[PDB]
């Protein structure tokens, strides 16, 4: 939670729209969409049938981590 | 205080039937009819009794200040329409001011009366001048020269539990008479001898299945 | 023989008993010392078997208890047709029902909820609805507000006529046992009496009043001057006008020339452009046919007459040599304990389900039911559910089953006790197998998303790649796509259109259906698919085949059937009751659930489902990527899980608004199932100590002593919160996705 | 009929029949205050 | 006992009991092992009783209008086929002396008096003749058994005069002659929903001409 708050508060001065995070920051719904849904855009299409990109690792390890946690389960 | 318990004494509201073994009709108006048995236990028996001769009086009250204007208008001098149409009708003050005053004076009377109920002959109005001892009470059946001054309640003009019979039948047929004229004002618009004479005109058409 | 044997008035209707709970278990009925009362008492009250050692009360309560449970769905059928009639834009949607969407609720205007009644065109507001009453309503050719409300009395009426039926037979006339225990004539009725007459009847509501009203409404005409109903049967001069030959009486079929009614009884399968649904000639045809075989067919079995077998007649003939004497005596076994039945029965009707399920979107049975696509994918799904979970409690009855009522001495079999004899190799093969399925369909997906992100696409599982093709499924297409012309010559096209031949149905610049093929892709989850199931069969099957006793704990029947565990010995013994395997059974089955429905959303959405342009060029909802971006879970991710979850969650400040809401929620309880699930008993018992101690410091401890809750029960809200929220979630986002976009 | 008295008695009835006129009561208040949001009074 | 189609379920209560038994029962209905309500055997002699005796009065009855307008004098302005008389809107109807749905349910409601009393009287024998009902008391004990009531309100003529042989006679003559109205109560309506002309005009018809013989066409219309 506290890295949460920290990392949207930060991720929104610097592209100098604070405004967006102190609009919609107040209502969950908010968070899963302008902080998760929007945010993560980037990254799920690090490597799609059209190719591969930089960001390739992340994506790969992204998932790893959406299997290892469940498997703790 | 007679009691009518079975046989030729008791004849059953639904022939060829034993009536409920708690139904003793001492209560004048019993014909053995309590198919639910809500008359179980006596306190709710007498709460109920209460509740009955309540209705039935306030019904037969409603039931003549709804019947008798009605036909004053149609035939008489002065022209009372429609009652049901009356209660909005407009006066001297407005309605919410009528409402309080009835709720305080009736809640005044009716909490009396309910602590009478609660406790017996301890709240009570029956003066005692000296040497003439007063009658006690039957609980719906106040007595003394307040609520039955001409003398009827008690002996003289007929048996008791057949005028108190009268009466809880009377008021039976009252209850059914106001839910009917509701009942039809709901339905149709007119008032209950209008219904009744256009019934007399067309009794084998002009009825609820008319349309 | 058999007779109509009952008794007279056991047990009197008498409050004496309300007042007093749990007068049925004689420890519940002493008085609550705790609070793990008040759980015992719900999670026991429909424990029948429990309550007496005889089968004829427990008989009874059921029959009671039957009454009880349709009594309920014909209150539910009631509001049904009484919201249909009172609340909805039922005339208006009959007038054109190409773009106006079927709402059947509206909200009142309190709470700022009046953004719920949205725009649903035809001059009403209301919350939309996916049911699809309203396909059927017009099949029926009800066509009139007064039907529904009449309906709707009706219904009413024959659900206080079943709850009074219930009460007079279980205090007045309790049947005794020769009556229940004589199965051939219930069978012999059940296959006779009720399907077959049924289907019958029905046929004849449809020849007599649907078909002529719907061929009218096909032709195009205001339902308000359409002739009434019984205005068709009563003279018969307007049917003469439609039909030629139903101007002929009935000299035409009892002298055997039937061909000439081939008019309205006719043969010819495919669908019907005017509406994308089935003509209702072929389904009267099918109705009209089953009539007549569950009719044929009830006559099996002797019941008091000389004629017909007996199911003791049956079975015991049939002995081969490997089995031995075969299926001797079964018959007692099946007669003599209910919760046998119970689980055939479950296993039986979940699989009906969902096979309704499936036949249902593949051949759109009602009229302008293809291209209301959220009606379509929320049926679907739902029976898919309800299949699932019939399916896990006949798994869960069976085991308790071969608890408590099964017993060789009196109760005997030879072929239960072969199987039995073995269970350790069925056990062990099955789990093999559970592996090696698991491997070849899950680490291939991992392998192609891997050698997708390392930039070696030509090293795939796809078309464009190391191929795979499910070369049985296009032989079966190509099959029942040719089949029509040589071996059915009696039909007219193939008997659905998603079969690989053919042409496309489409209406209202939608389409309906066309047909379907299957890359690579479709190998692959078909083979999640199985993989799947058998694990879920693993699970449930080595529940009920170690229900009695196993290698681990010697006499684990003796301890009962629901029990925690055998205490922390030899090792640790959590979790070996068979309600523990039913337990553990249910997140696997609904697992494969989901898998199961998301493959058909995107399958749909991707290949038949979308708009056709004016020239004929159709654009899909959401582009055909489904060949091409199926065969990765990064993809799925990316596609489809992310992709068409916007919907959902701009839904703020919208009609769907409500839709959005739940997508939260369902979550969230999604959450808190894990507090129950991970967590234990012993730490949350010495809290609620501290806590009692906090409270009886100020004079405030109740003598209701508060307890913990139970381990099974703690399992049990676990495991019934966590279903709730999968459920949840996934049912916001489907209805969300498509009521939006489609 | 005293039976169905103490019936009535036990928590599950007692409980949904003042929970329904808690939430009549504040439904009824919201809509004769519409949004409500501040204390206007004093 | 001319048996005609009988079985042994029926000879388990059949044993002779009901007037003139004839044993002709397949199914066995009112085997005694369970007693079912309404099932009982003297339910059914009752039944079949009520049944024949309102068949009887319903088949000279719905035929009478229609027949004596043929060359009677009951006027044309009731020739009218039972089955078109009103009680089947879409056959006919007429204007009476009230409308028809009132009419219906009062009708029915005297019918529910007389026939409640009787069924009260089913219940306990004898037992209407002890409430007040302005007369009429003196009479309604019945003959004991609710089957025959007998009484001089139901026995005025006065027969079976010191007998039960007599009584046994003129009784087997009543179930036949229910039996019999039965059938021709039920041959009536059939010919009525078949042929759509009318019984008394069948017959008219079925004087004369003898290839009518209408199983052969077996055309079914309104
Ligand atoms: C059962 C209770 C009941 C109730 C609530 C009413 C209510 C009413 N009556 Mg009323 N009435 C009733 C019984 C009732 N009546 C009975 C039993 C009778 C005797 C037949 C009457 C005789 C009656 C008359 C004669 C008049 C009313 C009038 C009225 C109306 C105004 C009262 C007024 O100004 O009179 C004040 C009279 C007092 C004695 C005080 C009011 C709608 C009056 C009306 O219609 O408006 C002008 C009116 O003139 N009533
Ligand atoms: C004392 C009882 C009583 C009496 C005498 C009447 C009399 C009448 N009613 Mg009525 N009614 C009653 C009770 C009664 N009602 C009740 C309790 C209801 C509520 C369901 C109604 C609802 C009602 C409607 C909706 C309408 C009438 C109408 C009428 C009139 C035409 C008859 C008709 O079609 O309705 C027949 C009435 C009924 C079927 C109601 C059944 C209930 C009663 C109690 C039947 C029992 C009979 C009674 C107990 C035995 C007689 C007692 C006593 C009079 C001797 C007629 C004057 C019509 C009208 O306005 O006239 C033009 C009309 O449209 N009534
Ligand atoms: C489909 C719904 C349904 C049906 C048909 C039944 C049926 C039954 N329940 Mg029941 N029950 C249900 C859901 C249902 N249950 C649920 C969800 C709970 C909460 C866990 C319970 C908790 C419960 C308890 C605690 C008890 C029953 C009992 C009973 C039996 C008698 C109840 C009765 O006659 O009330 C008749 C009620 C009316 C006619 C109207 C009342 C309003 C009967 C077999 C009793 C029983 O079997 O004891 C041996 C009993 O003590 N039930
Ligand atoms: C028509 C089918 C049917 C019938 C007649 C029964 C009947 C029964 N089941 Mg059963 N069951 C079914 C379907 C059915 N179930 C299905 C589909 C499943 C799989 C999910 C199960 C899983 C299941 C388990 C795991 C257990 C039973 C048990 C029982 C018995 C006690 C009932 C009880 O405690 O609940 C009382 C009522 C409740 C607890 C209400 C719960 C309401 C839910 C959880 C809230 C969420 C609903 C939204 C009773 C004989 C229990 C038993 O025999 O105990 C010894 C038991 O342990 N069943
Ligand atoms: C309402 C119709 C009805 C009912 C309830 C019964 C009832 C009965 N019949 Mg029956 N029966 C009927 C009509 C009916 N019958 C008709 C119309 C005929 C003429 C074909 C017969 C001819 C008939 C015969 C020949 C016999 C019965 C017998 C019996 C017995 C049982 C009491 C049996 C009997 O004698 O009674 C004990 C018997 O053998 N029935
Ligand atoms: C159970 C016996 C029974 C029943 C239910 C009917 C039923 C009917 N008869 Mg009827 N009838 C019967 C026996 C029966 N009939 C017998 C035995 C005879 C021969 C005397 C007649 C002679 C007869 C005539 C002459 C007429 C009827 C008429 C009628 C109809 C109106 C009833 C009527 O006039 O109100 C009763 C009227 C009162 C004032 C009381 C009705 C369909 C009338 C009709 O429309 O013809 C079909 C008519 O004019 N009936
Ligand atoms: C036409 C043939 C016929 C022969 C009898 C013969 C008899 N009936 Mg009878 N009855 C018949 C038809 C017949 N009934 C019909 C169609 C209705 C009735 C209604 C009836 C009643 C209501 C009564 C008789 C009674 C009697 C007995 C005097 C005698 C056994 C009386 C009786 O049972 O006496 C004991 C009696 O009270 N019958
Ligand atoms: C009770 C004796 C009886 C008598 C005398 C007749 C007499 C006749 N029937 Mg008939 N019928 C009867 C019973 C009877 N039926 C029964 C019980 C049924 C039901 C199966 C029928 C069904 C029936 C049909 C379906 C037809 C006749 C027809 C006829 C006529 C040729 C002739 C007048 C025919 C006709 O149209 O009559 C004019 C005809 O088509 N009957
Ligand atoms: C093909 O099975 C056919 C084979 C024939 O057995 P029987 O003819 O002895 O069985 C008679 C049947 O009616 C079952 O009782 O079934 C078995 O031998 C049981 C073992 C199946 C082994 C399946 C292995 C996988
Ligand atoms: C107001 C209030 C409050 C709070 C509350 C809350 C916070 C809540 C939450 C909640 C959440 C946070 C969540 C929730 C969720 C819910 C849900 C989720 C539900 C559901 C239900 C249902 C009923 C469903 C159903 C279904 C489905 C949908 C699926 C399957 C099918 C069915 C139909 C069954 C307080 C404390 C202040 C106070 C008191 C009151």
């Amino acid at each position: 939670w506290v890295t949460f708050y920290w990392h949207w508060k930060h991720i929104t001065l610097w592209q100098g729209n604070v405004s967006q995070f102190n609009e919609s920051s107040t209502y969950l719904m908010g968070w899963l969409r302008d902080y998760l849904w929007l945010n993560s855009s980037q990254l799920i299409n690090g490597y799609n049938p059209f190719g591969m990109n930089s960001l390739s690792v992340w994506a790969w390890m992204f998932l790893f981590g959406h299997l290892v946690w469940a498997t703790g389960f | 205080t007679v009691c009518e318990p079975l046989g030729p004494d008791r004849p059953v509201w639904f022939p060829g039937t034993a009536p409920p073994p708690w139904l003793d009709g001492s209560l004048p108006g019993d014909f053995g009819f309590d198919p639910l048995g809500f008359g179980s236990e006596p306190e709710s028996l007498r709460w109920f009794a209460q509740a009955e001769l309540m209705h039935g009086r306030w019904a037969m009250l409603a039931v003549a200040g709804i019947l008798i204007p009605e036909i004053l208008q149609k035939w008489g001098f002065m022209e009372e329409f429609s009652w049901y149409t009356a209660g909005e009708r407009e006066y001297f003050a407005d309605p919410w001011t009528l409402f309080v005053t009835q709720m305080a004076l009736m809640g005044w009377v009716e909490g009396r009366r309910w602590m009478d109920y609660l406790n017996p002959g301890s709240v009570d109005i029956e003066p005692r001048f000296p040497n003439r001892k007063n009658p006690t009470p039957d609980v719906g059946y106040p007595g003394g020269l307040w609520f039955d001054w001409g003398n009827w309640g008690r002996g003289s003009p007929e048996p008791v539990m057949v005028l108190r019979t009268k009466e809880i039948k009377n008021g039976r047929l009252a209850m059914l008479a106001f839910v009917g004229f509701w009942f039809q004002v709901v339905y149709t618009g007119q008032g209950p001898l209008d219904n009744l004479f256009a019934h007399l005109a067309d009794p084998g058409h002009c009825n609820i299945f008319s349309a | 023989e058999v007779k109509i044997v009952v008794d007279r008035d056991p047990v009197k209707t008498s409050f004496e008993e309300w007042a007093r709970p749990g007068h049925f278990s004689r420890t519940l009925a002493k008085g609550p010392d705790t609070t793990t009362w008040i759980w015992n008492l719900h999670a026991d009250a429909h424990d029948f078997d429990s309550h007496t050692g005889d089968l004829e009360e427990i008989s009874r309560k059921v029959f009671s208890a039957h009454f009880g449970q349709l009594s309920i769905i014909f209150l539910w059928l009631s509001g049904m047709y009484f919201h249909g009639a009172r609340f909805s834009n039922y005339e208006a949607w009959l007038s054109d029902p190409t773009h106006i969407g079927p709402s059947a609720q509206v909200v009142w205007p309190i709470v700022g909820q009046e953004i719920l009644n949205g725009d649903v065109g035809g001059g009403f507001r209301g919350i939309q609805i996916t049911s699809g009453f309203f396909q059927l309503w017009r099949a029926s050719g009800i066509t009139s507000e007064l039907q529904l409300y009449c309906t709707a009395i009706g219904a009413l009426v024959f659900a206080a006529l079943m709850l009074f039926a219930g009460w007079f037979h279980y205090h007045k006339a309790a049947p005794k046992l020769a009556w229940f225990q004589d199965v051939e004539s219930m069978l012999n009725h059940h296959l006779a009496g009720l399907l077959g007459l049924g289907s019958l009847s029905w046929a004849g509501h449809q020849i007599h009043v649907s078909l002529p009203i719907n061929q009218f409404l096909d032709a195009g005409v205001d339902p308000k001057e359409i002739p009434l109903p019984h205005e068709f049967i009563l003279n018969r001069d307007l049917l003469a006008q439609l039909y030629p030959s139903f101007a002929e009486g009935a000299t035409p079929f009892f002298t055997l020339n039937w061909s000439k009614y081939a008019e309205f009884l006719t043969f010819r399968g495919g669908l019907d452009p005017v509406t994308g649904g089935l003509w209702l000639t072929d389904i009267a045809h099918h109705h009209l046919a089953i009539a007549i075989l569950f009719l044929i067919a009830g006559h099996m079995y002797r019941t008091n007459w000389g004629i017909g077998h007996g199911l003791k007649d049956i079975l015991e003939a049939h002995k081969g040599p490997f089995t031995g004497q075969g299926h001797k005596g079964l018959y007692e076994i099946l007669t003599t304990s209910w919760h046998a039945q119970l689980s055939l029965n479950l296993a039986m009707l979940g699989s009906t389900t969902i096979v309704v399920a499936h036949h249902m979107y593949s051949m759109p049975p009602y009229p302008y039911l293809a291209t209301d696509y959220g009606t379509q994918l929320s049926l679907f799904t739902h029976h898919m559910w309800i299949g699932g979970f019939l399916i896990v409690g006949a798994a869960a009855h069976a085991a308790i089953f071969m608890v408590r009522d099964y017993d060789p001495t009196t109760r005997y079999n030879d072929l239960l006790d072969r199987v039995l004899r073995h269970r350790d190799a069925i056990i062990s093969h099955l789990n093999w197998v559970c592996i090696f399925l698991g491997f070849h369909s899950f680490g291939l997906y991992i392998h192609n998303d891997t050698m997708s992100a390392l930039g070696r696409p030509q090293d795939m599982f796809s078309d464009t790649a190391i191929q795979l093709q499910p070369i049985f499924a296009q032989w079966v297409q190509n099959i029942h796509a040719t089949a029509p012309g040589v071996t059915a010559p009696g039909a007219t096209t193939s008997t659905s259109l998603t079969w690989g031949g053919g042409e496309l149905v489409a209406v209202g610049g939608k389409v309906a259906l066309l047909p379907i093929p299957l890359g690579t892709a479709d190998f692959l989850v078909h083979h999640i698919h199985a993989f799947t199931i058998h694990v879920t069969v693993l699970i449930l099957l080595k529940g009920v085949l170690f229900a009695r006793s196993s290698r681990l704990i010697p006499d684990k029947a003796n301890l009962g059937f629901r029990f925690p565990c055998d205490g922390p010995g030899r090792g640790g013994t959590c979790q070996v009751s068979a309600w523990d395997h039913v337990f553990l059974g249910l997140f696997w089955m609904y697992n494969a659930i989901s898998v199961v429905i998301f493959h058909f959303s995107w399958k749909m959405q991707s290949d038949v489902w979308g708009t056709i342009s004016d020239q004929g060029v159709v654009t899909h909802i959401t582009g055909g990527n489904f060949a091409q971006s199926s065969i990765t879970i990064n993809g799925w991710l990316r596609d489809f899980l992310w992709a068409q979850a916007s919907q959902v969650i701009q839904s703020y400040g919208s009609s769907l608004s409500a839709y959005g809401l739940f997508f939260l929620g369902a979550h969230f309880v999604w959450a808190f199932s894990l507090m129950f699930l991970f967590s234990g008993r012993g730490y949350w018992q010495e809290l609620i100590e501290s806590i009692v101690w906090a409270h009886n410091k100020l004079k405030v401890a109740p003598a209701t002593q508060p307890r913990a809750l139970s381990i099974i029960q703690g399992r049990a809200v676990g495991v019934t919160h966590y279903l709730l929220g999968g459920i949840a979630t996934t049912w916001a986002f489907f209805l969300a996705r498509i009521i939006a976009v489609g | 009929m005293r039976d169905i008295k103490t019936y009535l008695s036990v928590a599950p009835v007692l409980s949904t029949l003042w929970f329904g006129a808690l939430a009549g009561l504040l439904i009824e208040i919201n809509r004769l205050f519409p949004d409500a949001l501040s204390f206007p009074f004093f | 006992r001319q048996l005609w189609f009988a079985s042994k379920q029926s000879l388990t209560y059949l044993d002779g009991t009901l007037p003139g038994d004839f044993g002709f029962d397949p199914l066995g209905l009112s085997d005694p092992e369970g007693t079912g309500g309404f099932i009982e055997p003297r339910w059914l002699a009752y039944g079949e009783i009520f049944n024949g005796r309102t068949a009887m009065m319903g088949v000279v009855g719905m035929i009478a209008p229609e027949a004596l307008g043929k060359v009677g004098l009951v006027p044309p302005e009731t020739a009218i086929p039972w089955f078109q008389a009103g009680a089947i809107p879409p056959a006919g109807t007429y204007q009476y002396w009230a409308d028809p749905y009132t009419l219906f349910v009062f009708e029915m409601a005297l019918i529910g008096f007389a026939e409640h009393r009787r069924l009260q009287d089913w219940y306990n024998p004898g037992s209407m003749g002890k409430q007040y009902f302005l007369g009429l008391e003196k009479y309604l004990g019945g003959s004991g058994d609710p089957a025959y009531p007998g009484g001089p309100i139901f026995n005025p003529l006065g027969f079976g005069t010191k007998s039960e042989k007599e009584m046994k006679e003129l009784k087997l003559k009543e179930i036949k002659n229910g039996r019999l109205a039965m059938l021709a109560f039920l041959g009536m309506s059939l010919q009525a929903i078949f042929t759509g002309v009318g019984p008394f005009q069948n017959l008219l018809d079925h004087l004369s001409d003898p290839v009518n013989n209408n199983i052969l066409t077996s055309l079914k219309f309104h």
